[PDB]
């Protein structure tokens, strides 16, 4: 449970079945396994509400890895059809979740960024950021000079 | 506990009056006193001091010794007239830390709980912002050492204050100031590259020499971490700027627009009206 | 002979007019590429050239007014086929078609290319040019005038 | 014009229904898009002027509408008015392609990619028509466009809101600072 | 996109709806309209000029 919600990654559905449908068997307590799996219209719901949580965990994660990606490695990243991933690419859109650009003539698809106009931050991160740490070389290295000029 | 120092023009005078003291008189050592700082936060500052009669045999190397009597009464003294100010530390002129500079903090510990030792400079050199400051720690070692009492580099930065900066300030009188905008930053750029490669040289000459002699330092790890931080861009041949060459003149974009932009109408009001008021005075005179 | 140039009327004057009549609608027929309408200028007009000396051009400026029209359709359009524009400027021929396409190129005039089969040119949108390069550039000539005008309000100005 | 009916109908003002026609020839051109349907139907007085008139409104809504098959038709109407009344002869050969290129404008500027196959629909069916056309539009300088020939595609562009945006400060400002340097010469002598 | 109630492009061949509200007019009407009024500054100036010299 807890460690598709931490580092997130990847891993095949069945296998999150192979655990979650066990629970069904486990028991003892089947309870669990009842008001959820027990339920026929009810599960079927959760079923793909589970579905819900692990597909839009992947998009929450490619979100910040993207950059872009080409519409057939969603499938098989997704483990499932181009064409569901549609219906998972509109339905999380028009939550707004992610902003994405859907292009599907060559298949190149991407999450966010809006278009690139920055500048500032372009400069301004390179320039005050990365030099800051390339202006803090002598200033600590003197801390440094003085450590090994001492003993040795 | 103690991160960083604010020494004072001030105090640290203090020390370099005392220069004139002892200087005199002779004869070895250096110019040694007691530190008094004003703590109102983990940022450490210092406005006055009091310097003791010190001295360090050589042979004889482990002698020190401070004035304990001078330490006390005139501490009830400064503490009299300032409630604020209180004993911080202590100090001196250095230029280095002999072996013995374990002992002069260790014994003073029961006026503070953590006494840091400030290295000055009666002789401006090199390299930099001068000085020094040292706290008082134990980190033991990795190598599995008897724990190890080393004293480490504190960043030291002036400060200003009020009413101090009248007679400070007003004996050179032969400084420019600034002038920020024109030729503060560019200075700065010719600097830069003198004082940022030649520390580059200096070590990268120890680094090399770490394989030939003085190993250890092995060091470790901190020398090539914060180097390979350094190395986010090399930046080597030629630049890897494929990515940052149109983003490269693209900074520069706006910056020679309006610099072509404002010099056009600067000259529009430049031009114009001086040519008006020249005329007006000149033909109409004569 | 620069081969752009608008109607010369903008510079008229009442007193300048009827002397500039017939050398008035000589640059309204270079705005054209016909050659009758052409021929026609400089026959009637042609009188009023011999006070000026200027039949040096008449002969190069035929070369002219084939440029500005092939400039006016290569501006106007992506791409031109050597036979649409054959008989719309009136070339009449394949052959020397290919001849001024080819000093077009090598005068720098168009970008267009062609593939040769009856044939017929095919050329395409030229871009590039952008931002970045070519006013920041210009901007260099533009500051090196202006400043030295700064110099020359100056030196003026040091003489009162 | 703006006055509309507050100078009503005089002896001077003619037939106010046709001083209404001259006002509403010039506000197809002069009076931008979004202004020219809002003084119509915000308009009060003079709503009620072009409402009576079944031609001349049909052309106006008919020109926020788009379509571009009425616009022929429609126009030469106008035209005969515009043919038919004094003072109109010299001012309505540039006033034909005018109110064409105010179509024109809305027109290229809806698509990047545009057939003119698609075009010869609306036009009903211009072919080679707009060939020439919209050719002789370019070359005056009004509607700077790019139109693919025998490829049937028009491109758009041009982007005008940076580069030759900025050419109007230097080039006005040549002879201006051309204008004070001759005459900067001549203090003194 | 005429009405101004969407900004964005089509394409007619491949049928793929752009939407891009990018391409803004900020520095540029700032600098130009302002050099044409500055046409008015000479202009009006050139009566001083010529008036004064002759």
């Amino acid at each position: 449970l807890l460690k598709l919600f931490t580092t997130m990654e990847l891993m095949r559905w069945s296998t999150l079945v192979e655990d979650y449908g066990m629970e069904l068997r486990k028991g003892s307590l089947e309870s669990p396994a009842t008001d959820v799996f027990g339920s026929t219209e009810e599960g079927e719901k959760r079923w793909k509400d589970l579905k819900n949580r692990v597909v839009e965990h992947n998009i929450r994660i490619m979100a910040k890895y993207y950059t872009r990606i080409t519409m057939k490695r969603m499938a098989q990243l997704l483990d499932l059809s181009v064409d569901e991933s549609e219906a998972f690419l509109s339905n999380l859109v028009v939550n707004k979740t992610i902003f994405a650009k859907v292009d599907r003539l060559a298949g190149i698809i991407n999450f966010q960024r809006p278009k690139d106009p920055n500048n500032l931050l372009n400069d301004w991160s390179q320039k005050l950021n990365s030099l800051m740490s390339l202006v803090n070389k002598t200033t600590h290295l003197i801390a440094k000079e003085e450590m090994i000029h001492n003993l040795q | 506990a103690v991160q960083k120092v604010v020494v004072h023009p001030l105090v640290l005078l203090s020390v370099v009056d005392h220069f004139n003291r002892i200087g005199k008189v002779g004869n070895q050592k250096r110019v040694v006193g007691v530190l008094l700082g004003s703590w109102q936060k983990k940022v450490l500052d210092v406005s006055n001091s009091f310097a003791v009669p010190f001295d360090e045999d050589d042979k004889d190397d482990s002698v020190w010794f401070l004035d304990h009597d001078y330490l006390e009464n005139m501490y009830g003294m400064f503490k009299k007239v300032n409630a604020r100010e209180r004993i911080v530390g202590w100090y001196h002129t250095g230029p280095k830390l002999h072996k013995n500079d374990i002992a002069i903090n260790e014994l003073m510990k029961r006026y503070c709980p953590n006494s840091v030792l400030v290295i000055i400079d009666v002789k401006p050199k090199d390299l930099g912002l001068p000085t020094e400051a040292y706290i008082s720690v134990e980190e033991v070692h990795d190598d599995g050492t008897p724990t190890s009492k080393t004293f480490e580099h504190v960043t030291s930065e002036i400060g200003a204050e009020e009413a101090e900066e009248v007679g400070v300030e007003h004996l050179l009188r032969d400084i420019k100031d600034t002038t920020v905008g024109t030729l503060s930053q560019r200075i700065t750029n010719q600097v830069h590259g003198l004082k940022g490669l030649n520390s580059k040289l200096l070590d990268i000459r120890s680094y090399l020499e770490k394989v030939a002699t003085g190993k250890l330092p092995i060091n470790h790890q901190i020398i090539y971490q914060l180097q390979d931080v350094f190395n986010l861009l090399p930046d080597v041949s030629l630049q890897e700027f494929v990515k940052a060459f149109y983003l490269k003149t693209n900074d520069q974009m706006v910056v020679v627009y309006l610099a072509s932009l404002i010099r056009s109408v600067v000259a529009l009001h430049n031009l114009i009206n001086n040519k008006i008021a020249n005329r007006d005075a000149e033909k109409k005179e004569g | 002979l620069l081969g752009e140039i608008p109607d010369r009327l903008q510079f008229r004057q009442p007193s300048l007019k009827r002397s500039l009549m017939p050398y008035f609608l000589l640059t309204q027929a270079v705005r054209t590429g016909n050659l009758a309408k052409f021929n026609q200028v400089l026959d009637q007009f042609g009188e009023k050239f011999q006070a000026d000396g200027t039949y040096t051009l008449i002969i190069r400026l035929r070369h002219n007014v084939i440029k500005t029209g092939v400039r006016m359709i290569s501006l106007s359009y992506s791409r031109i086929s050597l036979a649409d524009i054959a008989q719309k400027l009136q070339l009449d021929s394949p052959e020397d078609a290919e001849f001024i396409v080819a000093k077009a190129i090598r005068d720098g005039v168009i970008e267009a290319s062609i593939n040769h089969e009856k044939g017929y040119v095919q050329s395409k949108e030229m871009i590039d040019i952008y931002s970045t390069r070519e006013p920041q550039l210009a901007f260099h000539q533009r500051i090196s005038f202006c400043l030295d005008i700064h110099n020359m309000s100056v030196k003026a100005m040091r003489f009162p | 014009f703006l006055d509309t009916v507050s100078t009503f109908t005089s002896y001077e003002l003619m037939d106010y229904k046709t001083f209404v026609t001259y006002t509403v020839y010039v506000s197809m051109i002069a009076l931008e898009r979004p202004d020219l349907r809002e003084k119509v139907i915000k308009g009060a007085e003079i709503l009620e002027v072009l409402h009576s008139l079944p031609a001349v409104r049909q052309y106006l809504f008919s020109l926020y509408e788009c379509r571009y098959s009425v616009f022929f038709q429609s126009l030469a109407v106008v035209e005969q008015e515009m043919k038919k009344d004094w003072l109109f002869a010299p001012h309505y050969r540039y006033y034909v392609r005018e109110m064409r290129i105010h179509a024109y404008s809305q027109l290229l500027e809806s698509y990047r990619s545009l057939t003119l196959g698609y075009m010869a629909e609306a036009f009903g069916v211009g072919v080679e028509f707009i060939d020439q056309e919209l050719s002789r539009f370019i070359a005056a300088g009004r509607l700077h466009c790019k139109i693919d020939k025998v490829n049937e595609i028009v491109e758009t562009n041009r982007p005008d809101s940076k580069n030759w945006q900025y050419q109007e400060t230097i080039k006005k400002g040549d002879l201006l600072l051309n204008r004070v340097q001759k005459l900067s010469r001549v203090i003194n002598m | 996109i005429l009405d101004k109630k969407f900004h964005g492009i089509l394409d007619q061949g491949e049928g793929v709806l752009i939407i891009f509200d990018e391409p803004p007019v900020d520095k540029t009407y700032e600098a130009a309209l302002e050099t044409i009024q500055n046409m008015s500054k000479v202009v009006d100036s050139l009566y001083n000029k010529a008036k004064k010299l002759t």
